[PDB]
């Protein structure tokens, strides 16, 4: 049984002194069991906003459009209590190698500010995608900033390679983290 | 030069309409010093009227394409106003004009160029649509002298001259050898993810908008300055909702045969009323081309401008 090893490499965008603290949550949250012909990656984004308002955005499992790209519309299932086990039907915008996606909210921990979702259907080539977003505050001489960490694991589709899948999956996650920056620093 | 055109722009099996087009007859007064050079033959000929056609295949949303429809031709008119202040070469001169015009528009979409106000004050500075929204553009200027095509993306303009279809633009696809090299010489990557795609996302190498993929996806267009010929039959502008299911040669011939067929059954229409509005025979061919695209199975937005280049038939 193999496992991701993202604790071994300081991800782009974080200081050594921040990773000393972040290296702990990486092994706690952002570590997956690796099945054959799969792949994974870990991304991080410094946000100049308090880790409570960052989390306040990130947790809105029913408004992913607010802090994510490529969403045309998202609908839940009427009776929605934002509880683990919930689902949401997404429609993507045009011009993508994707058109819909069904997502299920697996982790929702307000005590540790960690958000986990597994994609369970839809029309796209990222089968068995699971992602974790954990928010981490910091303080440096009264300057309250946030480091967000997102990882994922996904099956590698037929025809493509691990680095294609990382390069495509990474590209979207960076973009989405880059927007979350702009939205949080705006509040 | 009496402009003869027809248009059909349909949503088809798409849930959203993101194609847009614009026809503007008699729009510009191109100075003759920008087309040919005086020889031994008309002192009264000092300017020459140009008609504008553009098709815009948006992706990710409609607001960039709609903007191109509403703004691109005024952008171009302004750039030709700046060259009327003076202060071969014509090919490069048109190259610059359209390069500037598309760059001006791209910047306004992105929110990096102020957009003019109607109260004559500070030019509004704001992005026109989101970061992920974009749009092709293929644009034609037709005057009695020349045809000038300016292209940015995978919409296409095909000229039917004699019996040979002649594309007036090359599709800006990410797997095109020169574009693949250009996107890597910029630091970008192209991968095969349900088609050649920049970073696995956008299936085109050039566009208007698409801020989030600057400076990989650029708005620099290929421009063709083509002298007209008595054997020119028609000029077609379309989005790829047609070209994906229909060969250039075939499209062009069907257009001609449909125009001819119309004139055979009804003859010509009153010369007084020719010019203002769509030409029935051009309309009938666009109508025929679009219904073929659907029944061949195109599941995309489809937009076609058919332009008859024969003085008479
Ligand atoms: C934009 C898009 C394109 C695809 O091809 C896959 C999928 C449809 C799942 C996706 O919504 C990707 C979502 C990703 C990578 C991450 C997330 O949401 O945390
Ligand atoms: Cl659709
Ligand atoms: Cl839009
Ligand atoms: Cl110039
Ligand atoms: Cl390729
Ligand atoms: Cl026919
Ligand atoms: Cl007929
Ligand atoms: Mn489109
Ligand atoms: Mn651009
Ligand atoms: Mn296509
Ligand atoms: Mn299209």
């Amino acid at each position: 049984p193999t496992y991701t090893t993202h604790h071994l490499a300081i991800p782009s965008g974080v200081t050594q002194d921040e990773f000393d603290e972040l290296k702990q949550s990486v092994v706690e949250f952002h570590t997956y069991q690796l099945s054959q012909n799969q792949c994974s990656s870990l991304l991080a984004q410094r946000i100049r906003a308090p880790n409570d308002v960052v989390w306040s955005i990130v947790r809105r499992f029913d408004q992913p459009q607010t802090y994510k790209h490529f969403i045309k519309s998202c609908s839940v299932s009427d009776n929605f209590t934002m509880a683990v086990g919930s689902t949401r039907d997404v429609n993507l915008i045009s011009g993508l190698p994707a058109a819909t996606s069904t997502e299920r909210l697996d982790i929702l921990d307000d005590d540790r500010q960690v958000l986990g979702i597994s994609i369970i259907g839809g029309e796209h080539r990222l089968r068995n995608y699971r992602s974790v977003i954990s928010v981490h505050g910091f303080n440096r001489d009264g300057a309250i900033c946030t480091v967000a960490l997102e990882s994922y694991v996904v099956d590698v589709p037929e025809g493509n390679t691990e680095e294609d899948t990382r390069l495509f999956a990474d590209t979207v996650v960076k973009l989405n983290l880059q927007k979350l920056v702009s939205v949080a620093e705006s509040q | 030069c009496i402009p003869l055109w027809g248009v059909v722009s349909i949503q088809g099996n798409r849930s959203e309409m993101e194609d847009a087009f614009a026809v503007s007859p008699h729009f510009l007064k191109l100075p003759i010093k920008m087309l040919m050079g005086d020889h031994e033959m008309s002192p009264s000929l000092t300017h020459l009227t140009g008609h504008f056609f553009g098709v815009y295949d948006g992706h990710g949303g409609h607001k960039v394409a709609d903007y191109c429809r509403d703004r691109l031709h005024f952008a171009l008119a302004e750039e030709i106003e700046r060259i009327k202040d003076e202060l071969a070469g014509r090919q490069v001169q048109w190259d610059k004009v359209f390069t500037s015009c598309f760059l001006t528009v791209d910047g306004e979409i992105e929110g990096k160029i102020g957009r003019a106000v109607v109260g004559s004050s500070d030019k509004v500075l704001e992005a026109v649509a989101s970061e992920t929204v974009g749009s092709t553009a293929v644009v034609a200027l037709v005057c009695s002298s020349h045809i000038v095509v300016s292209n940015c993306g995978d919409s296409r303009a095909v000229l039917f001259r004699g019996k040979e279809a002649m594309p007036l633009s090359v599709d800006h696809k990410p797997d095109r050898e020169d574009e693949y090299a250009r996107i890597e010489n910029a630091g970008g990557k192209v991968i095969q993810w349900q088609g050649a795609r920049v970073f696995g996302v956008l299936a085109m190498s050039r566009s208007i908008g698409d801020r989030y993929l600057k400076p990989y996806v650029i708005p620099e267009p290929e421009v063709t300055f083509m002298p007209r010929s008595r054997e020119d039959e028609c000029l077609i502008l379309a989005s790829d909702g047609l070209w994906d299911v229909m060969n250039n040669q075939e499209v062009c011939e069907i257009a001609r045969r449909r125009i001819l067929m119309w004139h055979k059954k009804n003859g010509a229409p009153p010369l007084a009323e020719r010019g203002k509005g769509i030409d029935p025979a051009c309309q009938a061919a666009a109508d025929y081309l679009s219904m073929l695209a659907l029944q061949k199975g195109s599941k995309d937005n489809i937009s076609i401008i058919v332009i008859d280049l024969k003085a008479q038939r």
